[PDB]
DNA sequence: AGATTCTCTGTTGCTGC
DNA sequence: AGCAGCAACAGAGAATCT
């Protein structure tokens, strides 16, 4: 069954925005060891994939693993009633038809509970994350946003360019071009605004800037963010929770 | 005297195609004439304005008569004209293409050589509506 | 399976306009342009396949050499075309500077041109005026009188035509000596005849036939790609005889899978091109193929309702 | 004559904002003991009634009682004048035409006037307040709010039902179903906070949502809440002012009607 | 050859918010003296100039003007990259295509590069500017701002009359009229806030709310605004900068012209 | 902490097929 | 006498600045 308690019902929502307006339909899967969640867009160009270890709940009990199809829309017109700060339980039966979200004040007070209609989605959870990558980086998320929202207005398309030490977001379109560069460098007076690159190969790809945008909004699940990048695969954006993470998985532009 | 660029780019005024429809030339072929109109009708996209523009010039055209039956004929196909229109706001528009076929039968059946001034025209239906 | 080729009608897509087999007049009058320049403002109309899109291709870029791709702005109909587009990039483009030779210009390349909307079609009449020594447009449409005439008139118009036999007979045996293809004349001619005037598609068939058969043969094409649909509806229309007609009808068309809606439209379209009968005959045969049509969009569309236009129509063809 | 002066702009325009949108005629009357108003939506399922006493006023003169009509929507277009903190008169004299409107800053500096025209409306005003309520329970106006704004997603339609010691709220539509549940409390630490709730009957009425959240604008006049329910009459939802109080009557829906 | 860096992005960025939504074009010109800018709307009622000294400036280099035109609506689009508290650095060669904006942060960092299209404009600056006009009258910006915004509502224009120690601004329209009185007056305790008026001839002038609407954003660049009218040229709104000034100059409506 | 401005989303109206 | 595709305008929510 799913019995998953959040301390506040504010972590869950930052979580379900992340999946917000990119996806359509998600697939969530309780277990023993957690909580997984996968999600692929219309266009199948967007992978948004998450993890909740049982240390990230104030109490779970899970006896036998359910899965559960629904569509987010559904789940975030819902998951405005958290206060933030209200405890948030999520509740189901092995074979459900529904999924229950409870909100409760500390106080026996008010009471919100929620029956959300559940779709049936054929259990076809993918696996492409990759053992090594080209390059990886990790910069303040709050930053990656800036960077995205200023190439953005330029383009449909912003590339990331990896050379050693250096790092080259780009895009160029009708008005003009534009470039944002950042090097690695490793700030003492607080290392949650360092920025570190460790590329074993140069690595040059183009992504769609609308999917990028849906991309940052992770910037507030963690300060930071990782950016894994391959010319053999999706690239990996990723979003760190204490226990757990958010992954978004983008294909570059061919 | 302009009309040489419009010759050039723009199409025949559905009331051109109205007088027209109601012009033989005697030293053409009316296979020809007939194909010509057909097409000037198809590009136009307007059948139902060069229709009731040929419903308002009939009764004031020249046409060897006999017993006024060519209306009689005529008042069938109008009557298809009407069942098609109205099944075009029902069904998906495949029935637009036999649209300019209706036009054409004004040609056939009032088509005449004596025809040589253009009738001016009006929409009395807009009023009466 | 792991990847595919390249397509012979994109793999051999024309790159000089030398290689173009259309109509020699246009050809020679762009290859010219592009050997002289200043090329004017143009709108290329004719049918699908016939090389339009290839053709203005190929004077961007003989035009602007190595400068094509800060020079030409291509716009597709699976681009947004609208109004606002028209405003800002396509106005934009047009006022961007750029160092270009003393005979050449910056092309706005206008693909599918009759799908614009009327309200960027007309905001564009002063962009492309205003800007007519620094920026010139190509539009490629299938039908010129979907463009506004105020655009009409400030361009050339250039009608492109079908392509004879001999065109399309040429290309082929250009490709088959470019790949080295088995073939034979019969299958080349029933190439072309499945064609009809469609370079790309006798390409695509021709490809499609190597593929699957290894030998161009005038047997593996039938069975392969079936004869043209508004022959065999010709053929029917034009029978003497009703039993002759309804056979017809029965084992070519209904025998093989064809719907009654494609029978009755194609049925319309060879009715109302035909020329071997006179134009009250084919008006009368119209009306009757008119009725079966208004039945079957009722859902009434069985093999009786056309046994019955055809009957009809015999009945009218009987005097 | 009309002659009633606000000490703040802003107590005028968060009463107007709670007739705003949901009625767009509405009935003034001055008189000896203060303002009174009332507005009727196009369906009649709604009625908004005000009350401003004499001391809610800096100043308030009236030998006259003068009644007018007027459109909401021109009024409100008129009430982001007020700076908040400017002062508003309204004033019209016995048999107007118009309404105006006189804003002021402190010094002698920036004075806002307008001039409304008005509107000729048969004076009809209901009474259609009851002796005795079925229920009647308080609580806190932000939470009825949130209580609202949850359940209204659901469904068009919001149930409230009423047993001893319990107050719920019930939502129910195609994508599942909802319900907030409630509960009598005292809380010392600050009263304003309590849940009162007195039973004479339980009650078990449905409205629709689109009017209650026409009706929670109110929570800008009043902390709390009152909240009167009768199985025999239009629900009372009631918001008090210094002085005064602004009230709005729901019929409940008799299966198909707000 | 163009080469100015602004010590904040934030002053360039609120100078052509000033020129955004009522001019499409902007024509530039850097210079020895500093930069210069006008640009005009379509309807040829609203000029807006600028003018940048050297001073301004964190470092500035010219020994060769270079005039630029570009659209407005695709350099604001990139002038929200400036985080307000980067250096800014434009930069053109003497015969440019395009403007670089160079946004840097102190630290070598981040580098936000941009490389924006011109557009050819015939150069034709205006010299509108009068030797006297009929009245002159500074006040707080943020004063003149909610004047405009008062008014607005309530008509498409707005008069503005002046006689001696008197500056009316008046509005009148369908839901009625509408006026502000202000008068003059020195304020020690801070003098950005008093009122000052030189009038040699009253005067009285009809302006299109739509336009001043567009005028008051200069707000944001001066504490005060300077508005002179004339009877015999447009009128002129100035917002000073540190070594400059914007100016917007408006041509009164006719009867009906803006 | 409050107010103002900007951006995004939703709804309504108009035009074209 | 649908739809759709549209585009434009208005309202609401969120973020930033004072
Ligand atoms: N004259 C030609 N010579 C050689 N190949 C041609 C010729 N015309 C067409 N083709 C082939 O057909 C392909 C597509 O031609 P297009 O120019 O795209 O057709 P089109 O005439 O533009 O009609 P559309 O695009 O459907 S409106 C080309 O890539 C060539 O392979
Ligand atoms: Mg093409």
């Amino acid at each position: 069954m799913l019995e998953a308690k959040f301390e506040e019902a504010s972590l869950f929502k930052r979580i379900i925005d992340g999946f917000k307006d990119c996806v359509q339909l998600v697939n969530f899967q309780c277990k023993e060891d957690g909580i997984i969640a996968q999600a692929v867009d219309d266009s199948r160009v967007l992978l948004v994939s998450l993890e909740i270890g049982v240390e990230a709940f104030q109490e779970y009990r899970c006896d036998h693993p359910v899965t559960l199809g629904m569509d987010l829309t559904s789940l975030s017109k819902i998951l405005r009633c958290g206060n933030n700060t209200d405890t948030l339980t999520l509740i189901a039966d092995n074979t459900p038809d529904s999924i229950i979200l409870l909100f409760e004040d500390t106080k026996k007070d008010r009471i919100a509970e929620y029956s959300l209609k559940l779709m049936d989605i054929d259990a076809d959870f993918l696996k492409i994350e990759e053992l090594q990558y080209d390059s990886t980086l990790s910069l303040p998320s709050s930053e990656f946003s800036k960077i995205v929202r200023d190439l953005s207005q330029l383009s449909d398309s912003i590339n990331i360019m990896i050379t050693k030490e250096t790092i080259k977001f780009v895009a160029d379109g009708d008005i003009g071009s534009g470039s944002v560069i950042i090097k690695p460098f490793v700030d003492m007076e607080h290392p949650e605004t360092s920025i570190k690159l460790e590329m074993d190969q140069p690595v040059d790809l183009t992504f769609g800037a609308k999917y990028l945008l849906d991309i940052i909004k992770g910037s507030s699940l963690s300060d930071r963010v990782g950016i894994r990048l391959s010319s053999e695969a999706p690239a990996l954006f990723q979003f760190d929770l204490k226990s757990g993470f958010l992954q978004f998985f983008l294909a570059p532009k061919f | 005297n302009t009309w040489a660029s419009s010759n050039k780019d723009s199409p025949i005024s559905w009331f051109k195609i109205v007088n027209q429809l109601f012009r033989k030339d005697p030293h053409r072929d009316i296979k020809e004439q007939f194909y010509e109109l057909l097409n000037q009708v198809e590009l136009n996209g307007n059948s139902d304005r060069i229709l009731q523009g040929c419903f308002n010039i009939f009764p004031y055209v020249k046409y060897s008569d006999n017993g006024i039956r060519k209306p009689a004929n005529i008042s069938d196909w109008l009557f298809f004209h009407d069942l098609m229109y109205q099944s075009m706001y029902a069904h998906n528009g495949e029935l637009l293409r036999y649209s300019a076929l209706v036009p054409l039968v004004f040609f056939q059946t009032f088509g005449d050589i004596a025809n040589k001034d253009d009738i001016r025209m009006k929409n009395s239906e807009y009023e009466q509506r | 399976t792991l990847s595919l080729q390249l397509p012979w009608v994109e793999k051999y897509r024309p790159q000089v306009l030398s290689d173009i087999v259309g109509n020699k007049e246009t050809i020679d009058r762009l290859q010219q342009i592009a050997k002289d320049g200043n090329m004017p403002h143009m709108i290329i109309s004719g049918m699908p396949g016939i090389g339009k899109t290839t053709s203005v291709h190929c004077l961007a870029h003989e035009l602007l050499g190595r400068s094509y791709a800060d020079g030409v702005l291509e716009l597709n109909a699976s681009d947004d075309r609208g109004i606002d587009v028209v405003r800002n990039q396509i106005k934009h483009f047009a006022q961007k500077k750029l160092h270009l030779p003393p005979g050449k210009h910056k092309i706005v390349i206008l693909d599918e041109a009759d799908s614009m909307t009327a309200g960027a079609q007309q905001a564009l009449r002063r962009t492309m005026e205003l800007y007519s020594n620094s920026t010139r447009f190509a539009f490629a449409c299938n039908q010129s009188n979907k463009i506004i005439e105020p655009l009409q008139s400030r361009c050339a118009i250039l009608r492109y035509s079908k392509l004879s036999d001999e065109d399309v007979l040429k290309r082929l045996l250009q490709i088959i000596k470019l790949e080295d293809v088995k073939y034979t004349n019969d299958g080349l001619e029933a190439i072309i005849f499945t064609a009809e005037g469609d370079m790309r598609q006798a390409i695509n068939n021709l490809q499609s036939t190597v593929a699957g058969h290894g030998l161009v043969n005038a047997d593996n094409v039938f069975k392969i790609v079936d004869s043209p649909h508004p022959l065999i509806v010709k053929k029917m229309l034009l029978a003497s005889n009703l039993e002759d007609s309804i056979q017809i009808l029965r084992t070519d068309l209904w025998k093989k899978g064809y719907s009654s809606i494609d029978i009755v439209t194609t049925s319309f379209r060879v009715t109302k091109n035909l020329a071997q009968v006179k134009e009250s005959v084919r008006l009368e045969m119209i009306k009757e193929i008119g009725l079966t049509h208004m039945r079957i969009l009722e859902g009434v569309g069985t093999y009786l309702q056309l046994a019955s236009m055809l009957a009809k129509i015999h009945k009218l063809n009987n005097k």
